[PDB]
DNA sequence: GAAGCCACATCCTCT
DNA sequence: AGAGGATGTGGCTTC
């Protein structure tokens, strides 16, 4: 059971998701016990590799992110704004297909983001399960 | 051991104590069990945090799935969860796409841990 | 005592005196130079008679069974916290690595002269 | 007062 | 001689 029956309901009902639908404050959680310089290079170079560790400060819910579709391009941006970085990463959070979206200040190592349902991925997944 | 459902319909995990000392080996080896089929060798990771500590420092938070079982060797919680507060575990099974199962009010970590009254 | 090293280190009767603060107090007391003294190189000192230092530390902390074996463990705990480091290769020789100058208000040269260290 | 944070005090295993 | 892991203890502060 990779997913839940009411795959769509859970997202629009359950408080866990609703709390993360709106623009929540996010932050890079990588190497907290390291100089700020090292946390900056590590974080950027890692995005270039299509990965990073983000957590919604407010609720403290950590998530591991893979910026690829279910060497990236449209998933990890760097142009959209000199300094910031716009990330995108799909996953199956608690049996509900979703996609993480947010940005991060390459210097502050923080920013904002949210979880918006994924009509397509959910679709397919609910197919394999029939 | 005795498992217990997580916030994801595809994963289960062993039972963690309700209050433990930080950086202290746990009483029972932590495990992540998959219901569905997960290819052996798949990496499973664990993270923790809350409103008082957004990302707790852990130790040995990485395990490889084998026969549906991710057996963590000596998982320890270093960071604290705050007076009376607990951590929310976030389990990540790196399939493609990656599957993640959370677990709220999982455990409380403090400097001392469970201590007999004085 | 040339200066109030204990008080200038943070000791104010409140939380009991800390091991590093106590050693400081012996290092600034001419009558103890027989078992503990500055080596003349910065804030580096050598416990010429560890067993004695230990007894004092013991009596001062009301821990009769205190011995150098246990006290040195106390010192090693300072390695990470960067309060005191070990001089590799020199028996019973340690060094304050914090900012004693700001705390005490004297440079090593000055304090050494004040204590007539040779 | 319970429940947290601290700085050890004790005991040890290893090199 | 010295390093560092494991765990218990009393002083003290915060909830």
């Amino acid at each position: 059971p990779r997913v839940v029956p009411d795959q769509r309901s859970k997202f629009e009902n359950e408080e866990f998701f609703r709390k993360l639908s709106r623009e929540c404050e996010i932050k890079y959680t990588g190497f907290r016990d390291r100089p700020h310089e090292e946390r900056q290079t590590r974080f950027q170079n890692a995005c270039r590799d299509g990965r990073s560790e983000i957590a919604f400060v407010a609720t403290g819910t950590n998530l591991s992110l893979q910026f690829f579709p279910a060497p990236s391009r449209e998933y990890v941006d760097l142009e959209r704004e000199a300094g910031k970085v716009y990330l995108k990463a799909p996953m199956i959070l608690n049996g509900v297909c979703v996609i993480w979206k947010g940005w991060i200040d390459l210097h502050r190592l923080d920013g904002m983001g949210c979880l918006e349902f994924d009509e397509e991925r959910a679709q397919q997944e609910d197919a394999l399960a029939q | 051991g005795e498992l217990v459902r997580t916030d994801s319909p595809n994963f289960l995990c062993s039972v963690l104590p309700t209050h433990w000392r930080c950086n202290k080996t746990l009483p029972i080896a932590f495990k992540v069990v998959a219901k569905g089929d997960v290819p052996d060798g798949t990496l499973v990771t664990v993270m923790a945090g809350n409103d008082e500590n957004y990302s707790a420092e852990l130790r040995n938070a990485t395990a490889a799935m084998k026969n549906q079982v991710a057996r963590f060797n000596d998982l320890r919680f270093v960071g604290r969860s705050g007076r009376g507060k607990s951590f929310t575990l976030t389990i990540t099974v790196f399939t493609n796409p990656p599957q993640v199962a959370t677990y709220h009010r999982a455990i409380k970590i403090t400097v001392d841990g469970p201590r007999e009254p004085r | 005592p040339v200066i109030p090293a204990a008080a200038l280190a943070g000791y104010t009767g409140s939380p009991p005196i800390q091991l590093w603060q106590f050693l400081l107090e012996l290092l600034t007391d001419k009558s103890c130079q027989s078992f503990i003294s500055w080596t003349g190189d910065g804030w580096e000192f050598k416990l010429s008679d560890p067993d004695e230092v230990a007894r004092r530390w013991g009596k001062r902390k009301n821990k009769p069974k205190m011995n150098y074996e246990k006290l040195s463990r106390g010192l090693r705990y300072y390695y990470d916290k960067n309060i005191i480091h070990k001089t590799a290769g020199k028996r019973y020789v340690y060094r304050f690595v914090c900012d004693l100058q700001s705390l005490l208000g004297y440079t090593p040269e000055e304090l050494h002269a004040m204590l007539d260290v040779k």
